RNA sequence: UUUGCUCCACACAAUAUAGAUGGAUACGAAUAAGGCGUCCUUGUGGCGUCGCUGAACCAUAGCAGGCUAGCAACGGUGCACUUGGCGGAAAGGCCUUGGGUGCUUGCUGGCGAAUUGCAAUGUCAUUUUGCGUGGGGAUAAAUCAUUUGUAUACGACUUAGAUGUACAACGGGGUAUUGUAAGCAGUAGAGUAGCCUUGUUGUUACGAUCUGCUGAGAUUAAGCCUUUGUUGUCUGAUUUGU
RNA sequence: GUGAACAGCCUCUAGUUGAUAGAAUAAUGUAGAUAAGGGAAGUCGGCAAAAUAGAUCCGUAACUUCGGGAUAAGGAUUGGC
RNA sequence: GAAAUUGUUGAAAGGGAAGGGCAUUUGAUCAGACA
């Protein structure tokens, strides 16, 4: 949701030309973050070690609203709401290997230059 | 340096300075030399 | 660091004012300071007497004077703790003409 | 630097200002002596 | 931002591949003319020779090539090294010296090979990347923010900022623009009043304007110039590796 | 108050200071303006714009249904004390 | 509690549209079938 804003130097952090400051927005999550950081400290979670882990938004029903447009018509004049869900994590490291062992399956003529590359060799 | 040399008459022409404007381009200069200045308005409510 | 210190300034408004649109200028005048008392203070807290403010809006909107001597006291914050931790306060000082006094430093008490 | 202007005569033997005062706007570069500090030698390429 | 980087070595692990499988084997020029050998007087020369295709040339035998002995040679060749030289068209390759070492199918021997069961590509090339090791070598910047205006719709561009010919804020001097500040004084002033001691400038004042101190006062970089003075500031943020 | 004036412009009383903001000041606009020398050559055409303007005084044509035309035209003067 | 349509995560492709047909490499995934 970018096409026709402004330019700013601080996009460069990130790559991009287009970028905002959308407060409004900024106090909303971060008035939910907020609320995981209260959440992980009654959880007994190492306040360090968060990360957020998954943080979607998606919409919330509309909004209606009017707008009067010229020669006596009206048009809609929508607020456009929102769902916000965040979950942080304790952040954690490594996760070994472990899997399967590849059951192995060649055909005679194929154990065989096995079992003489050994006769043969090392 | 130029690119080709110029038999233009209109160079060559070996020219010879005659008087060089040294007269303040922030207003209407009147004035070359600070000399030339208070040598004509005379002393004024500062100076001497 | 802090440090707690009044001096007393002068400013030339008339070249930060030049060019800027009547209905603003005083108006522009007022920020202008905000803006040269954190030039000076480092503090982005800055509080203006409402004599300062007179004091500029003495002659109308368009028509602030081109210089003004100013008195920028430093001072700690207090109470509910906001960001930093000082704040300037400008006051008008009486002088008869702010031309050509340069900036002094105020020994207080 | 900027420009100023000059008082010069004039040869161009011919016109009817040959021998005569003109007055002709002149600029000034700023040049005080360069400085050497590397070398490079280039190489024809028949790609250039 | 948890020991990060790079070049040399091996080790595991991935991932790829427009497509290894004896060898891309070096004059130039001519074509109704040349290659090569050879002789000479060194020429547009004499003599000879070749072509008619690379079907050539070189290499090629040994568990996908093991393990061994010996003779003859004094040759070849693979590798790490060392000497001197050449190559800038994209040089990143060529050549030459000298030791060391493996191999030699130049020739003669000893041993091995099955049972991959009558074929199943029967796996032997090189790609890029990542993780630890240890053998050298190396200890930066860029961006945001602030700032300049030689730039600019926003981005972009052009300057500046760790203590100095530093930078900013004032102040000073230059440079300009206007046209003589406020104040005070005067025998300047058409003139008007008020108290007489009714004038041999009678006095107190008042009067647009005028004159003096006064080309004075005001303004002057906001995209002017300069500065031994005054005062202040000089490490916040983020990102990047072959 | 100025002035002919319930005009315009400024003020007393009373009433407001309501009309998203902040930073910039590119092109192109909308609305407000000036521009050398020339002066409708522009354009369907003076479209637009500009010039005039109050008051006092001098001066005033053709034509006329004698009521006009007529502020015709053309001119001078205007503060302050 | 379908679809249009949207958010997150997972995989894949993309040198001026995208989707489709025959065929096959590659990855993912699955039935059946042996006895
Ligand atoms: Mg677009
Ligand atoms: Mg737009
Ligand atoms: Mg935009
Ligand atoms: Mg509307
Ligand atoms: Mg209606
Ligand atoms: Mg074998
Ligand atoms: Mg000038
Ligand atoms: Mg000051
Ligand atoms: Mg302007
Ligand atoms: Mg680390
Ligand atoms: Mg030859
Ligand atoms: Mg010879
Ligand atoms: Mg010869
Ligand atoms: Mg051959
Ligand atoms: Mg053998
Ligand atoms: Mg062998
Ligand atoms: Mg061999
Ligand atoms: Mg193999
Ligand atoms: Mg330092
Ligand atoms: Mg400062
Ligand atoms: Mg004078
Ligand atoms: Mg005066
Ligand atoms: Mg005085
Ligand atoms: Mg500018
Ligand atoms: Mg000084
Ligand atoms: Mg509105
Ligand atoms: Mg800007
Ligand atoms: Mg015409
Ligand atoms: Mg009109
Ligand atoms: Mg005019
Ligand atoms: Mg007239
Ligand atoms: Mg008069
Ligand atoms: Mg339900
Ligand atoms: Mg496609
Ligand atoms: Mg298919």
């Amino acid at each position: 949701f970018n096409s026709s804003i402004g330019r700013t130097a601080q996009g460069k952090e990130f790559g991009v030309t287009k970028a905002r400051w959308p407060a409004k927005s900024v106090k909303f999550v971060q008035g939910l973050l907020q609320n995981a950081a209260a959440n992980a400290e009654a959880k007994g979670l190492d306040a360090t070690k968060l990360y957020v882990s998954h943080i979607q938004v998606n919409q919330a029903p509309k909004q209606r609203r009017r707008t009067y447009r010229a020669h006596g018509r009206i048009n809609k004049y929508e607020s456009s709401p929102s769902h916000i869900e965040l979950v942080v994590t304790e952040k954690e490291e490594a996760v070994a290997k472990a899997a399967e062992k590849k059951v192995v399956r060649l055909t005679s003529r194929q154990r065989g230059r096995i079992a003489a590359q050994k006769r043969i060799a090392a | 340096k130029s690119l080709y040399t110029n038999t233009s008459r209109k160079a060559l022409e070996e020219v010879s300075l005659k008087w060089i404007d040294t007269a303040s381009k922030f207003g209407k200069g009147r004035f070359q030399t600070p000399a030339e200045k208070h040598a004509f308005m005379g002393t004024l409510k500062k100076d001497l | 660091l802090k440090d707690v210190v009044t001096r007393e300034y002068t400013i030339n408004l008339h070249k930060r004012l030049h060019g800027v649109s009547f209905k603003k200028r005083a108006p522009r005048a007022v920020k202008e300071i905000k803006k040269f008392a954190k030039l000076h203070m480092g503090t982005d807290d800055v509080r203006l007497a409402p004599e300062l403010n007179q004091a500029i809006w003495k002659r109308g909107v368009k028509g602030v004077e081109y210089r003004l001597r100013l008195r920028i006291s430093r001072k700690r914050n207090e109470e509910e703790d906001a960001k930093n931790p000082l704040f300037s306060y400008v006051e008008p000082v009486l002088v008869a003409s702010a031309k050509g006094l340069q900036t002094v430093v105020v020994e207080e008490d | 630097a900027g420009m100023t202007t000059i008082v010069r005569d004039l040869d161009r033997p011919g016109s009817k200002f040959h021998k005569r005062e003109v007055v002709e706007a002149v600029t000034v570069v700023d040049t005080p002596p360069v400085v050497v500090v590397g070398v490079v030698g280039y190489v024809e390429t028949p790609r250039g």
